[PDB]
């Protein structure tokens, strides 16, 4: 869809697409349908209704600019094909609003239909963390939905892993507001210990390096071995804090810079850093 | 730790086993209190506040390294404590606090 | 955005008001209602004494008066350390959590207002009787 | 910028003051606990520490001031630059929250209202046409 | 309409809400600043405001809509009320200024009757000036 | 709002402005006039021997940039607290109160500028003479 192209086949182009990934799913394939973006389909669209007179509304688009695109990802989904067998389309929208306004169209739109959002964040890219996904404004409804793939064929704890995980990213959001204000001197150490392991969540977990050969993808089976390394780094925090051990001296753990590398571990090695974690704290146990 | 009081008290001091050190003036006791400094091992100087009466100033004038002794003046001399040394100090710590020169 | 103009125009149509706040959904706080941002607009006219129980509203306001103070007092916490809160504080930083993981979850399971007064008084025994502001005497010793 | 620095901006703002507040009456709780370990202390310095000057007799002194210096010791000097510590802090941190408050609302002045001689213009260009 | 009170009701009523208002704004900064250094700290003089500043606030500005009595106050009885608050409050700063404790002050007995004359239906109400002059007397007596 | 486009575009239309502000009325002090906002553009023309008196720009340029710098330093009084002051910036402090005490406010009072040059020569004594920047020597000798 090139500039020079008219507002009519860049328009017509998301049906076009959509039409040959519903007949692929038809054969019993799984199909990804990636749209780059409604933004500009939405201004094509525009051009071409002005152009018609229609009377223009909010950013001056259209009035009928909410129910064409809900209909265009409500041709989405599994189905169970015309002679039985199962096939799918999954979409992945691109939003482009007019300029950080994050408003019409592409956007406001759209996050009414869509039921997951991957939130790319300028400031967690100039910061260098991979993805820049922020796992504070994303969202997916489907979590529940797939949970039991999950506790069935990874990891029987992947659900309270994530959860877990997540009210961890959530206070220390909470946390870094506070610190805002009053500054971080006046931290406890069970606050401490908080960022300090809600930082290798961020570090070692949510940024991915997306051109390192290893790191570029993140098996099912790696994903809940790092996490389960991250979670019981925690568990070991928060314990040997409760026992009067400096947070200064976990900090410092040696582990730490392990962990820090585990997602360029194309091997297990990684799981052996659960039982290296726990022997360095009982290491931390005897020192006092 | 070291004392630093007027000469008889800081004889005994002495004899109960105290580091008590005699002065006369703010002046010479300041002197005491950089000779202590540089001489390296004292965690804490009690200081008559007879001898101390601007222990600010006193740190500014040691000047030197480096770690320093906490330095703290502590009542004087005989006809100043046959007053209350105490009902004013607290006059000026309630102000200092609050702001309000509160009608005690 | 509760400021926009449909939510906003919605508010004066109603008896009772359940506002979810995202913020609270993401500590793991569910049901993720906002405990001050909820109005019974209405909630008086349906309480009380042949509709549901003679002590609901005192419940209801030492309820929330009490997770309200415990919520602030995790602030505090963070602020000097659980070792430095006091004897009366903990008290109430504790219920906090006991108001979250018993009368706020429900592993779904239809409650009537009689289980709801039941859990809420079993909670507030967790906190001094000394310290029960908005509950009048004659509901303590009937309900306590 | 324009919408979303509207609400963060300012809960930054109340709810992060809320919190300033409650650090306030935590430092006058310390005041109340503070003041009253500093007359006490007071009390036995003036003490029998005269009861050094009609002055073995060698500690009614250093006895004295073992009691008489320890005491006021902690008390007197780690009791307080410590205490009008606790208290002279946190206070010039609620200036913060206000003078800087005032901030906010200039800022916020600036254009929820602004925002809106605007939604409106546009409105007015084809709204006019 | 100051002079309407003044000619109808009481040649002193804008004075007196004037001194009773300047009184309400003293207590709103004296509080302010309590917010912030504590209690603790407050001299007689500041205690004896604040305790006359509650009286004007427990026994004038709140009104019960639903007593008989006070649900409806008559202009002769709102002024009759002012002047036993605030004679109550110049015998108060005058006790003060002699050296009387304002825990003597605090509970002395004729309070709680000016705390219920918004109750009374009854210029009973202008006696207890009287009643507050005597009593302060036997306050002036033991010293 | 005094940036609105209507009280904005009057500015230019005016040889004197007197700006009342409603904090300084929430002060008690009254007239309200904000001193660092009220401005004389044709004041220059109406003022000296033969007018008024050979001090009066001299008496006006002082007063407004001690009543400035006392109004500034209310401001560092609550950064710092009032005892953290030097000597002689409580003295502008000071001069601040002094300006609105006795130099804005009149108690309905017809004063000639003979009157009312004297009250600010007055209040100027409060000033350390050797902080008197804005004021000729001459002046200083002839007048205060």
């Amino acid at each position: 869809n090139t500039s020079n192209m008219p507002v009519a086949a860049r328009e017509a182009s998301i049906y076009v697409g959509v039409t040959i990934a519903e007949y692929f799913r038809d054969q019993g394939f799984s199909v990804a349908l990636m749209a780059d973006s409604t933004s500009r389909w939405a201004e094509a669209l525009r051009e071409i209704s002005s152009r018609l007179e229609e009377m223009p509304a909010e950013e001056g688009y259209p009035p009928y600019l909410a129910a064409r695109l809900a209909a265009f990802y409500e041709r989405a989904g599994k189905v169970i094909t015309l002679g039985g067998e199962e096939g799918a389309v999954t979409i992945v929208g691109a939003v482009s609003p007019p300029g950080g306004d994050m408003s019409e169209p592409v956007t406001q739109s759209t996050l009414r239909i869509v039921g997951a959002f991957w939130r790319l964040d300028a400031s967690l890219a100039f910061r260098r963390h991979f993805p820049a996904i922020n796992w504070n404004g994303s969202y997916s409804l489907f979590t529940s939905a797939l949970d039991p793939w999950y506790r069935e064929n990874v990891a029987e704890d992947y659900p309270e892993l994530r959860d877990a995980i997540s009210e961890l990213l959530q206070r220390e959001a909470g946390l870094q507001e506070i610190v805002q204000l009053v500054g971080p001197d006046a931290l406890q150490d069970a606050e401490r210990l908080v960022i300090e392991v809600g930082r290798i969540i961020r570090e070692d977990f949510l940024q991915q390096n997306a051109y390192h050969e290893v790191d570029a993808y993140c098996s099912m089976k790696k994903a809940y071995g790092i996490m389960k390394m991250i979670l019981a780094f925690y568990k070991e925090a928060e314990a040997a804090i409760k026992r009067g051990v400096s947070i200064d001296e976990i900090l410092q753990l040696p582990v730490l810079e392990r962990i820090g590398r585990a997602r360029y571990v194309s091997e297990e090695e990684f799981p052996a850093y659960f039982e290296e974690a726990m022997k360095e704290i009982q290491g931390a146990f005897k020192a006092l | 730790m070291a004392v630093i009081a007027d000469p008889e008290t800081a004889q005994g001091f002495r004899l109960a086993g105290l580091e008590g050190y005699g002065a006369s003036s703010a002046e010479e006791a300041q002197s005491l209190l950089e000779t202590l400094v540089e001489r390296g091992g004292y965690a804490l100087v009690a200081v008559d506040e007879a001898l101390l009466p601007d222990p600010e100033r006193a740190v500014e004038r040691l000047m030197r390294g480096r770690d320093l002794p906490v330095l703290l003046p502590i009542a004087g001399l005989k006809e100043a404590f046959q007053g209350h040394d105490v009902e004013g100090y607290m006059r000026e710590l309630v102000r200092k606090t609050i702001g309000f020169d509160i009608k005690l | 955005d509760r400021t926009h103009p449909i939510p906003d125009l919605t508010g004066y149509i109603t008896e009772g008001q359940i506002q979810l706040s995202r913020e609270l959904h993401r500590k793991g706080i569910y049901p993720p209602i906002d405990p001050l941002p909820s109005l019974s607009r209405l909630m008086n006219n349906g309480v009380g004494k042949g509709k549901t129980r003679e002590d609901h509203k005192q419940v209801s306001d030492q309820l929330y008066s009490a997770y309200a103070n415990g919520v602030d007092i995790r602030k505090l916490v963070a602020i000097i350390g659980e070792d430095a809160l006091t004897e009366n504080d903990r008290r109430y930083l504790q219920f906090a959590d006991a108001f979250e993981r018993f009368f706020i979850n429900q592993g779904q399971q239809n409650r009537s207002i009689e289980e709801s007064l039941q859990i809420a008084w079993a909670l507030l025994s967790m906190l001094p009787q000394g310290e029960l502001k908005r509950i009048s005497k004659d509901h303590i010793g009937k309900y306590y | 910028m324009s919408q979303v620095s509207p609400t963060r901006m300012n809960l930054l703002q109340r709810r992060g003051q809320l919190r300033l507040a409650q650090k306030g009456v935590d430092l006058l709780k310390k005041k109340r606990d503070a003041l009253v370990a500093e007359f006490f202390g007071l009390v036995r310095e003036a003490m029998e520490a005269r009861k050094a000057l009609d002055q073995r007799y060698a500690e009614a002194l250093i006895r004295v001031a073992n009691t008489e210096t320890r005491l006021k010791k902690i008390g007197e000097e780690i009791k307080k630059t410590t205490r009008r510590v606790n208290a002279l802090e946190q206070v010039v941190i609620p200036g913060i929250r206000a003078q800087i408050r005032f901030i906010q609302q200039v800022l916020e002045q600036r254009e929820r209202e602004d925002t809106f001689r605007l939604k409106r213009i546009k409105g007015k260009i084809e709204a006019r046409e």
